[PDB]
């Protein structure tokens, strides 16, 4: 049920094209959509592009989207991908191979609510 | 528009 406004800006010939090209150029990262979770009580992103070193972990990625929200350290965060929360030890690599749509992008939303989407 | 990749540091 993940909704990314992104993918109704871009169409998925263009976003192919452009995770394929992304992919090639970089291969030692993998290009990342990070959007706030529909309903969420969370500050949007002006960047919504990510080109992600595959080994950076998820708990490090965490880290950079909560400074750039401006969250608290108490402050909750969770992402969710394809509905589920991923665990902080997995490198975004990982997170990426299992998870990356068609278009060769990995869609990550972000929350302040443990539950996705409303 | 079609905004450039944040290149995520290690
Ligand atoms: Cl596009
Ligand atoms: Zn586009
Ligand atoms: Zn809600």
């Amino acid at each position: 049920s993940m909704k990314f406004q992104y993918k109704e800006d871009h169409p998925f010939e263009y976003r192919k094209k452009e995770g394929e090209k992304i992919r090639k150029k970089y291969p030692d990262r993998v290009p990342v959509i990070v959007e706030k979770a529909p309903k969420a009580r969370v500050p949007d992103l002006d960047k919504r592009k990510y080109l992600v070193p595959s080994d950076l972990t998820v708990g490090q990625f965490y880290f950079l989207i909560r400074k750039r929200i401006h969250l608290r350290p108490e402050d909750a965060l969770f992402f969710f991908v394809n509905n589920t929360i991923p665990p902080t030890s997995a490198t975004m690599g990982q997170l990426y191979e299992d998870n990356h749509e068609e278009d060769y992008f990995l869609y990550v939303a972000y929350s302040d609510e443990s539950v996705y989407g409303k | 528009e079609e905004a450039e990749f944040v290149e995520v540091e290690p």
